């Protein structure tokens, strides 16, 4: 329909997102074509998908239509929440995308689950250690 | 020319299961549904007790091919550990490497 | 007073009076509306002291076909249908409050999932041994319906004779009031003494002696599944309870001179899943099938009207005590984090 | 049985069992005689009050399939 | 849990798949399981388990 | 509780044997 | 820690960015400078940008959680600060008009000021001295003050005591208690204060 929209995705431990983010919209935002006050009916998950349009205060401005698969509920809101804001850098100034890099919201999130080692109750849990 | 007795007797175990297998499998047959009457599962529970024991196959053991350890083997190379360690770490067993991630 | 309107009169709301509030007395409060009003709306006419209601589209295009019913033809099955949380209980509320303002009965059932879960004393139905009774579930309502239709009670008087024990018996002639008092006093025969109502109802309106309406939330409980057990812990159907049993019979449209409306719920629904709202994603085949032919109503989120004035009526009453909340970004995040929605809105801005 | 059926036929259904009914009382509240089966069930209206409720049944359930079986409903019905 | 329709029409399926027609309970189930695989002795993992 | 039908005891028809045996070739 | 010592913590603040370049100073520039050249951690999903975002509020949210159940550990808090209001404007309506000038209906503003009601101006470090442990009196740093609060809360919250009581309504009951200098974990500071008053003599330990 000669829409302008942008496309990118965003990695957060096991979960994977792709977001299309239009340059015009109502505000609506599609997860897995489910609304999003639906897909995640956790506040907080919530919160994560408005800190990249509020901290540009872009609020209500562009539709969203993101599919993510893997991971749990937090880190599909966190895969989301990356994949917006590279997105959204293609409809807002220079001087506002070093903004978004400088509050984090173009970094990807490298912590992930670390592994568990023989000899070891966890990945730094050790067993209980007897002196005698 | 085996590792030990109780090796020698372990294929003496697989030799003589391997010879009753098929005799004992038809009667267990008998014996494990409900449409027979019981009085031939009765008598089918006397046959299968009167085979030899050795023959049944929950006597037999999985033991090591080259030391006979009776524990701490792999089934896939049918080598205890200790074994398998000293093959794999001279780099003697295709594909296998120390692992780290 | 810009989501506040003066017209308290429910039969002359128009599309005038769209999100607009209005004031229900204290009065019809304790009468109209002794259940069925959502747990979470009470504490709001609690705390604010007082019961204001929105007037949006759903509940007017309801009150439309109300006007122009006709009593000659068979009852008209209405159903509210929404996704979760998005007014349709008060909707049908704001419904019962037309009728009962036009003198209409009211049979109101204020969730039809309590009957089909956590019932602790399910008791073998003595009218039918194959039934079972719900002497809790059924005393309750029978007090709630004396409260509603309080003044109907003499005037109703009952055309058969009814039998509930060797010594005790209900005889022909006598007023209604004396079988629903008979089930309040009679634990035991509450379940029978709902049956009886709904049978005298149903059967007396066809007769022009009164308008009823049914008013059923969350009615695909009627025909889905029960978490009720045996005592050798086998399922239980649900017509096999006698008070589900004479429920279904009032949602037929075999009767005419009234008109029933009814409004579903996922909340609290047993064996359905979240994200569901649809009519017969919820009812079923066996649920769509009693109900049709039915009208369906479909209820939304907030528009932005309905949505300006929401927030006006918090900040009416003071209830938004955050200091960013009145600016025009704390709206933003409001309308973001709820998506207009009714109840997250509401359960957002309490603890703002 | 119509149970083991695995594609909805409106013919010999429960809705068609409801609707004939109702529209019987409707006549009847008119005091209209024309009780025939062949012309209730022949006219327009009907049609596209079957074409509704199986395309309820057989395709997928969503908000436009529901509004479309509500504006049928209410012709039938004679709700405005 | 089956109507009429439905029971023949799987009797009539296992009849065509060489599946068991007659009602079978669980236990004389494992009849059909013994004799559609070889033997634990008769495995050539157990009698040929050593050099 | 013992339910028994008639045509739950009905065998069924050899169709292999009879029926369908001219398939087993080409 | 994945992240290299290279990275910098994101700095959350949209009034910050939105500085005019004339109001910046010569270092605050350089600064601005600086940060266009250095790694940025990812924001933490925690810490938002929301002008209803409390700092306060969340690091309480987190002493509360119990095996990670933040949706559990913030349904908590939600319901507390629901509670309060809900209690403090039931008292409003009950009072006259001259005492409605003086109750307080902000959750936020009752919540901010209980913590602060009850942290503790000087503590008590066990000094090992004369093979003894003597409770010497010590200045306690900001950070250290603000954890008693929410510590203190939080434990008299959990004590058995309490039987059959919901934590929202544990939580709010001693919030106002303590916004109003009275209940338990008011007392505990009084009772901190009141021991290092009385072993003053032994200030003389501490050793910095
Ligand atoms: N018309 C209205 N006027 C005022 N408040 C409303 C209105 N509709 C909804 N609300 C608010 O939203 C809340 C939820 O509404 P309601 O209980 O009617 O929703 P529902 O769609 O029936 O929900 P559920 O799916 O839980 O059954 C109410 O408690 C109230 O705070
Ligand atoms: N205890 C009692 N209940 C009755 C009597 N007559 C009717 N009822 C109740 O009235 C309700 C309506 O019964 P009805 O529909 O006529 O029974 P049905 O013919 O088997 O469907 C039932 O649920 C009964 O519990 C009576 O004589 N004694
Ligand atoms: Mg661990
Ligand atoms: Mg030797
Ligand atoms: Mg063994
Ligand atoms: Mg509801």
């Amino acid at each position: 329909q000669g829409m302008a929209f942008s496309k990118s995705e965003g990695k957060r431990k096991t979960a994977k997102a792709e977001a299309i983010v239009y340059k015009h919209g109502s505000g609506r935002i599609k997860v897995n074509g489910i609304d999003y006050q639906l897909y995640f009916p956790i506040t907080q998950d919530r919160e994560q998908l408005m800190f990249p349009f509020h901290f540009v205060d872009r609020l209500g401005k562009h539709d969203v239509t993101c599919t993510v698969s893997g991971g749990g509920r937090s880190a599909q809101a966190g895969a989301i929440r990356l994949a917006m804001a590279k997105a959204l850098c293609s409809f807002v100034t220079e001087d506002e995308v070093e903004w978004m890099r400088q509050a984090g919201l173009l970094t990807t999130d490298p912590r992930v689950r670390e592994r568990k080692k023989p000899g070891q109750e966890g990945a730094r849990r050790k067993f209980t250690w007897k002196k005698r | 020319h085996y590792v030990d007795w109780r090796m020698w007797r372990d294929v003496k175990r697989r030799k003589m299961a391997y010879e009753y297998a098929d005799e004992r499998l038809r009667i267990n047959s008998l014996r494990k549904n409900t449409i027979l009457p019981k009085i031939l599962q009765d008598v089918a529970d006397e046959e299968i007790a009167a085979l030899p024991r050795d023959s049944c196959p929950v006597r037999i053991r999985n033991r090591c091919v080259m030391t006979s350890r009776p524990r701490g083997v792999k089934r896939r190379w049918r080598l205890s550990r200790i074994v398998f360690r000293h093959l794999a770490d001279h780099g003697q067993l295709s594909g296998i490497q120390r692992a780290t991630w | 007073a810009i989501s506040r309107t003066n017209e308290n009169d429910p039969a002359k709301h128009g599309d005038q009076h769209e999100g607009q509030h209005y004031n229900i007395s204290p009065q019809d409060l304790e009468t109209v509306f002794p259940h069925g009003l959502p747990p979470r709306f009470v504490m709001q006419v609690k705390t604010f002291s007082e019961a204001c209601l929105m007037v949006r589209k759903p509940a007017l295009e309801l009150l439309h076909y109300l006007k122009n019913t006709s009593f000659a033809y068979p009852a008209i099955r209405y159903l509210l249908y929404g996704e979760k949380g998005t007014g349709k209980t008060l909707s049908l509320c704001h419904v019962i409050h037309f009728c009962a303002k036009q003198d209409w009965l009211i049979l109101h059932i204020p969730d039809a999932h309590l009957w089909v879960k956590n019932c602790r004393d399910l008791l073998q139905s003595s009218y039918n041994k194959q039934r079972f009774d719900q002497p809790l579930e059924a005393s309750t309502w029978l007090k709630n319906f004396k409260t509603t239709n309080e003044r109907f009670l003499n005037q109703i008087k009952v055309q058969e004779k009814y039998v509930w024990n060797k010594r005790e018996s209900t005889e022909k002639g006598s007023p209604l009031g004396e079988v629903v008092e008979q089930g309040i006093t009679r634990v035991r025969n509450a379940t029978d003494a709902v049956g009886i109502v709904l049978k005298e109802l149903k059967r007396q309106s066809s007769l022009g002696m009164f308008h009823l309406l049914v008013a059923v939330d969350g009615i695909n409980a009627l025909w889905g599944r029960t978490t009720l057990k045996r005592e050798d812990k086998s399922p239980i159907a649900p017509e096999e309870l006698a008070l589900v049993h004479n429920l279904r019979k009032m949602m037929k449209n075999d009767w005419h001179g009234g008109a029933i409306v009814s409004a579903l719920s996922q909340t609290g629904s047993l064996f359905k899943p979240r994200k569901a709202y649809l009519p017969q994603e919820l009812l079923g085949k066996e649920g769509f099938d009693a109900l049709d032919p039915f009208i369906p109503i479909l209820v939304s989120n907030y528009n932005p009207k309905e949505f300006e004035s929401c927030i006006q009526y918090y900040l009416e009453n003071n209830w938004l005590q955050h200091e960013k909340a009145p600016t025009e970004e704390g709206k933003k995040e409001l309308l973001f984090l709820s998506n207009a929605n009714p109840s997250l809105l509401e359960r957002h801005c309490a603890y703002l | 049985t119509e149970a083991d059926m695995e594609e909805y036929i409106w013919e010999n259904s429960s809705s068609e069992r409801n609707i004939l009914e109702t529209l019987l009382q409707m006549k009847a509240a008119e005091k209209n005689m024309e009780i025939n089966k062949e012309e209730l069930l022949g006219t327009k209206e009907i049609e596209e009050y079957k074409k509704s409720v199986v395309s309820l049944k057989n395709e997928e359930e969503n908000e436009n399939s529901i509004s479309q079986y509500k504006e049928s409903v209410k012709r039938l019905l004679n709700v405005t | 849990s089956l109507s009429e329709y439905a029971f023949r029409m799987s009797r009539l399926s296992a009849r065509l798949f060489g599946e068991v027609t007659r009602p079978t309970n669980s236990k004389s189930m494992k009849v059909v399981k013994l004799f559609s695989e070889l033997p634990l002795a008769k495995k050539k993992e157990t009698y040929d388990w050593y050099p | 509780l013992q339910s028994r039908k008639e045509y739950e005891q009905e065998l069924s028809d050899d169709l292999h044997v009879e029926r369908y045996r001219q398939f087993w070739t080409r | 820690s994945r992240y290299s010592p290279e990275f910098k913590d994101p700095l959350i603040d949209k009034e910050y960015y939105r500085k005019p370049v004339e109001e910046l100073t010569e270092e605050e520039k350089y600064v601005r400078e600086l940060k266009k050249t250095q790694l940025i951690k990812a924001a933490p999903a925690g810490k938002t940008s929301s002008v209803f975002e409390d700092p306060v509020i969340s690091k309480f949210t987190n002493m509360m959680m119990i095996g990670g159940n933040k949706v559990l550990a913030r349904s908590l808090m939600i319901q507390t600060l629901e509670a309060v209001k809900r209690k403090q404007f039931e008292k409003y309506h009950a009072a006259s008009a001259e005492e409605q000038a003086t109750i307080e209906r902000n959750p936020y503003t009752i919540f901010h000021q209980a913590l602060k009601n009850c942290e503790p101006m000087i503590g008590l470090v066990p000094i090992l001295k004369g093979g003894r442990f003597y409770q010497v009196p010590v200045p306690l740093p900001d950070r250290r003050r603000r954890f008693l609060a929410m510590k203190w809360m939080i434990t008299e919250c959990r004590d058995k005591k309490h039987q059959r009581t919901l934590m929202p309504e544990k939580l709010s009951h001693k919030l106002l208690e303590a916004f109003h200098n009275q209940g338990p974990v008011i007392k505990r500071k009084h009772d901190l204060h009141k021991m290092a008053e009385a072993n003053r003599a032994l200030a003389h330990y501490r050793w910095w």
